[PDB]
């Protein structure tokens, strides 16, 4: 069985451990908060005391800690021959995110970042359209991603930085890549009061626009809103010359209340995180490759700072190959 | 664990099925020449049937003989974790007390009524509790293109209980055989799409779940698509069908 | 001139058709028994006629906007002083009146048609025209269906074994379907719920019928009414034939849109289908090219939903013959 | 009422006008000619006007000049009732304090972001009472099938508010532009072009903007389109737009 050592014991944590579980996996559980006694016991999981002890006859780590905290976790991890998946964003830098890209490199140990739009079905097949050929060449896409944020921003981040707009960047960023390949300039503007401790329903709207190595143009919203009306909406469209194809979450798929308004009936498909710890799983048993790699985790923290700063500085950023 | 595939695309169930380990096609067939699998079910093996043709009750009768509980009746749509939601929904009274069963199936086989009607009664069946049924009426045409058989069909239910059913059939090329079914209460209605769109533009992308996957699980391991007598009461209700599409009135049962 | 029309009955159908009239061009005279036409001729500046045969009087068409019941006297009588016939739908409470009214207005050589407004809206008139056109090929099947809340009681009377409420929803989709597939040869219909009335708002019953078009054509009609304003109303309908399929839901998002938060004053539900409707038929009275809906459909479409109540009654399928 | 037209259509226009009680055509011509259009201006016609090519800024100024406020550019979505209800449902405080306008477009027309962009800037300068712009920022490519075939800008207002389009080139594409007002309380979309009914071929909806727009054009008070000094703010826009798709940079106004 698969041994995974898993970071923190927040929302995140307890979604990921469920689904390792779900998978196979054996887990450890280590928080700085000691909430990690208690979780492990919920789930039949073992505790560990420390970072070191849960890294102690581990394949892997998961690290669901605040972004700050992914650098040094990653770092002790990669020395200690233990591969890695991190939540997103890989780092809370350009400049870490790359230093650890390096250091899993050359310890040749598998660096993943749960990226977890690419797990479901609508962006999936989206990807396998475009890359197989079916849309021909790549020319012009519009993303959005907009929800309603149900819990504090505790942490403490800047409006240079992007505050809460990077997090909701980091999905649209990522497809865009994933799409229609490398980012060479990137520009935004950021609306609201982005910086973080921020409450619930806090709204920020983030406009960018992505160029291609390829040439192709990708249009990336970013929304927060102030109420779950709807909770979540995913909308997009992607144009090359072999065709469109576009999206909307809001329309309705296997299950569709017609018509008296009934609220038991909620059914939203195969869950991310069990698709994506499966996937993980079996590439740290040997398996092929995610869909996801390390250098996809770099390629995105350097697009949502680049955005942060074109938003603060109102320039443009090149970002040349 | 030996297995045999009784169905009109037989080499379809077949390959999927040798992709798995640990099982062995011993047969495979179609519903024309049915022997070889029968002789596999009188041998022991595990079969997974779609509905037989109206025409065959002695050829289905010969397989229930040969195989009792080992005859597995393919339902896809059944297995879906979207409608075991739907059911327990309708269960709990998310839409009142359930009166009537629409939907609506395309398919590219022949003789759309018996080929593809049956998909969506399964449905009915399980919500409706295996209610039998009082009436059957339905129509058929030939107006759309085929070989062989009618490549349009409506037939309407009347169950003991007061309960309605009616589906509407048509065949195509590109089809998938995948039901849209909605079940109508007095407080509200709800629709089962096994085939959504996923992807909208010039070739729409189709979702859903891998009910394949789904259905060969169950199959390979009692699960929620039809059983022996549910199957029954709908391959009555196929028979009573093509009566009344003849007669041009409903059939009594 | 002025084209001169005689409104009978001040309900709210009447109210709006009224307002459709006037924006038409024409002038209107309004009258019905329980006085209620003064102050609805006041209010939007028409006259008020004393009795119906002052109303008639001088009158090019009469638009009977009152109770299905009356529609026979009040068509003949004006078929006897020369004046065309508007009348709401259905035509006449049995297909034998109908056909009187037919007859008469024939004989008499004057206009007759039926406001049957589902024919006057978008979906449905494009999708009649894809189908008149040729663009779907022969057709060979369709589902429509119309649901809505009963916004108000039905205060009329009508019996179970005459279809009661559903008679009313019906009228919609079997109109539609004869529109879109031809002449109705055979109909089986299943009714569910408490369908007579006096009947409170909110009544619930469901209506499935299935029509047998003279072409082998068929259609799955079903009618609704539903609990609650969850939505007020929903249309959706599939036909397909050799040349394709068309689809439409009124649910899919038009024009206007609320993305998301809720907002509730950005209603918009497309132009008046009265506005088009009596524009229409004003320029068939005013000498013009007959519009999209003729007597005999009108006739068509009591015959059905007769032939439905019939068949929800006694469990059989009845057959109309051409 | 005397009306001059200047399009890239002018007899289709002149053609729709001429006849019509108490209005005759002075003159109708395409940009690469206007002069008449000009003369018919100085003599007092009202003129219909559609957006000039980029190389026309100085005839532009000149028709501004000469016509007044008898100018109205074409712009069929600006006329819709739909586009009445969400100016009204947005001046009401229906999604709150508005903040950004998104919108996508496609068209036939070579050189998408003049040829169409403006289209949607009709739309966001209507919402926004002509909110003077302050950055436009821009790129294009020639991915899809001279001049750019995909575009998208993104505009600065002095207000702080912020509008972004996409526009791309496709045969079978209508011009009809989709706008998106986001406020901090919701946002509302206008399709001028929505889908009507699906399946294999689907038809487009909406409303009969052209007679709508003419309507407005020969009515008497100040229609729902851009005046001449609309469509001057909005040329300037596209022109930094171009600008910035070349310099890689935002472009100051
Ligand atoms: C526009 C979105 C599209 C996602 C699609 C994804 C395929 C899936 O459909 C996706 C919808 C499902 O899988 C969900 C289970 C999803 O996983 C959960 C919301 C998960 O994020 C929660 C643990 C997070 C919270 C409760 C938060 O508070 C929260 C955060 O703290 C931070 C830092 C964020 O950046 C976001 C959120 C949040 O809520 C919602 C967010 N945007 C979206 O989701 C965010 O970006
Ligand atoms: C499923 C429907 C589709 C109609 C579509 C129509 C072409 C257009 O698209 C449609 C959307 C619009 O025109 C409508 C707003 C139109 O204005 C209303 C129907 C109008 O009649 C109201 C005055 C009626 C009431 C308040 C009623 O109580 C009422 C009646 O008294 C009677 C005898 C009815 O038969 C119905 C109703 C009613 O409410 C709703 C009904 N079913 C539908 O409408 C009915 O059949
Ligand atoms: N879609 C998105 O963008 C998205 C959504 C959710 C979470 N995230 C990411 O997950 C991370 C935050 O996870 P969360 O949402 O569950 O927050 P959280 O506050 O709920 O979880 C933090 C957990 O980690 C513990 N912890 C903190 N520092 C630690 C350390 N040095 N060592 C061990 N444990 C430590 C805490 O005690 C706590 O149990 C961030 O990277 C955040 O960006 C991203």
């Amino acid at each position: 069985q698969l041994e995974v050592a898993l970071i923190g014991a927040g929302l995140i944590a307890r979604l990921h451990l469920e689904a390792w579980l779900g998978a196979g996996a054996a887990v450890r559980v280590y928080s700085d908060d000691g909430r990690s006694r208690e979780l492990a016991a919920e789930f039949g999981a073992k505790a560990a005391g420390s970072l070191e002890e849960a890294l102690d006859g581990a394949d892997a780590v998961d690290i669901c800690t605040p972004t700050a905290s992914h650098h040094e976790i990653a770092l002790t991890a990669i020395a200690a021959g233990v591969g890695v998946v991190c939540e997103k964003p890989l780092a809370a830098s350009a400049e870490e995110a790359e230093e650890i890209v390096t250091a899993a490199e050359r310890a040749g140990v598998r660096l993943y970042a749960a990226h977890d739009v690419r797990f479901a079905a609508p962006y999936a097949r989206l990807h396998e359209l475009v890359a197989s050929g079916r849309l021909g060449e790549g020319a012009l896409g519009r993303f959005s991603f907009s929800a309603y944020h149900p819990r504090p921003w505790t942490g403490h981040a800047s409006a240079r930085s992007g505050g809460i707009l990077t997090d909701q960047l980091l999905h649209g960023a990522d497809l865009a890549h994933w799409v229609f390949g490398d980012v060479v300039r990137v520009h935004a503007c950021y609306q609201g009061d982005i910086a973080t401790p921020a409450p619930e329903g806090a709204v920020a709207t983030g406009t960018a626009v992505l160029t291609h190595a390829s040439g192709a143009i990708s249009q990336v919203v970013s929304r927060w809103t102030a109420t779950p009306r709807p909770p979540v909406r995913v909308a997009f469209h992607v144009s090359g010359t072999g065709g469109s194809v576009s999206y909307d979450s809001e329309w309705p798929q296997e299950v569709r209340v017609v018509d008296g308004g009934a609220g038991n009936f909620a059914y939203g498909g195969p869950s991310v995180f069990d698709t994506e710890m499966r996937e993980f799983a079996t590439a740290f048993a040997g398996g092929p490759e995610p869909r996801i790699g390390a250098k996809d985790a770099l390629a995105a923290v350097r697009i949502i700072h680049a955005a942060a700063e074109s938003a603060w500085t109102g320039r443009a950023v090149e970002l040349p190959v | 664990v030996k297995v045999a595939i009784l169905s009109s695309t037989p080499q379809a169930y077949a390959g999927a099925l040798r992709g798995l380990p640990d099982v062995e096609v011993v047969a495979a067939a179609s519903w024309d020449a049915f022997e070889p699998v029968r002789q596999a079910a009188e041998a022991g093996a595990r079969v997974l049937c779609e509905y037989p043709p109206a025409a065959k009750e002695t050829d289905l009768k010969a397989m229930i003989d040969a195989a009792g509980d080992r005859l597995t009746f393919a339902s896809p749509a059944c297995h879906g974790e979207a409608f075991a939601v739907v059911r327990k929904g309708i269960a709990d009274g998310g839409i009142g007390e359930l009166t009537t069963v629409l939907g609506s199936v395309a398919t590219s086989v022949d003789g759309v009524l018996g080929a593809a009607a049956p998909y969506l009664l399964d449905l009915a069946d399980a919500v409706l509790g295996g209610e039998p049924a009082q009436q059957v009426y339905a129509q058929t045409n030939i107006v759309l293109s085929g070989r062989i058989g009618e490549s349009a069909a409506v037939l309407t239910v009347r169950y003991r209980s007061g309960q309605v059913a009616s589906f509407d059939c048509r065949r195509h090329g590109s089809a998938t055989g995948l039901p849209a079914v909605t079940f109508i209460g007095d407080q509200g209605s709800v629709q089962y799409d096994a085939g959504p769109q996923l992807l909208g533009g010039e070739r729409p992308e189709l979702g859903g779940e891998d009910l394949e996957a789904l259905m060969l699980k169950d199959f390979l391991g009692d699960g929620p698509g039809p059983d022996g007598q549910a199957a029954l009461r709908t391959f009555r209700i196929i028979q009573a069908a093509y009566e009344s599409a003849h007669t041009g009135q409903p059939v009594d049962l």
